[PDB]
Formats: structure tokens, sequence, C-alpha cells
């Protein structure tokens, strides 16, 4: 289903997104992270890839604090089961 | 089909796919355009398809 794939990335992004405060203070820096999404959609675990460790904690903080819905089903949590994140900030 | 055309096409908010990184940033094909991706942004698809906020930077190739 490629639009409930693309929905359910849009509520990750947005979810994340309420968590991650003073987003243009970073503007120019770059963080990429990789999470372990559970089947309920809490997170299991997040590591840093890489990028700015100001942003990197930032970004680290509004993803362990989000509130990451269920997958629409589990076709969808499998593609998200091991997302990466890009945090570049504008 | 130019970087000026590109340039004045809208940035979106979607999933692009044969997304590829040059340095820190990820870049797609589009419209006959390279889309940058800025924002948060969720990979999937071994990181080659990638939902978020793209804007035209100039023309393919």
């Amino acid at each position: 289903s490629g639009a409930d794939i693309n929905n359910y990335a849009g509520q990750i992004k947005s979810a994340i997104e309420s968590k991650f405060y003073d987003a243009s203070s970073y503007a120019g820096k770059t963080c990429t992270l990789r999470i372990k999404l559970a089947p309920d959609g809490m997170l299991l675990d997040i590591k840093p890839e890489g990028g700015d460790p100001a942003l990197c904690q930032a970004a680290l903080a509004a993803a362990k604090l989000a509130k990451i819905p269920k997958p629409p089903s589990q076709a969808v949590y499998e593609v998200f089961k091991n997302a990466p994140l890009d945090f570049k900030p504008a | 089909t130019t970087d000026a055309e590109c340039l004045s096409k809208p940035a979106f908010d979607g999933t692009l796919s044969n997304v590829w990184k040059e340095g820190d940033s990820r870049y797609a094909n589009f419209e006959n355009c390279i889309y940058e991706l800025s924002g948060i942004g969720i990979g999937y698809d071994n990181d080659t398809s990638w939902n978020g906020h793209w804007t035209p930077v100039r023309a393919a190739d």
C-alpha cells in the first residue's frame, strides 16, 4: 500500500517534529539516526549515525519523546522497522 | 528544461525514490529536475526512498 507507507512516514515525521525544539537554531547542521520500531509504534532503540553533536542530541531527544502511532498494518511496520532518520533543519 | 525552470517549481512534502547521497545531503530525480531533502526525513527501501520536504535545486544530471 503506497499511500499508507507515505502517510505513516508523515506521521513519524510529524510526531518527532513536535518534540523537536529550536529547529532553526541548528540551521546548516546535519544528523542522521537509525531507529528500531516496535509493532505498536514504540521506539525500541535509536542510534546516532553521524553529524553535528548538538543537533544529534536534540534529534535523539525528539525521537525518544515522539509519540509514534501504531502502523496502519504489519506490512507498513516492516517497511519502517529499522528506518533511518535525517535531521537537516533550514 | 533548465535550472531556472526547476527552481520555479513548488517544493512539496512526500516520498521520492532512487534517492542518492552527496556529502551530508540527499537528492532525487523528479520532473526532469533534482530535488533536495530538508527537515526531518524518514527513509526506507534500503535508504533509496525518503519521505520529507523536497526542494528543487537544479536540472537533471
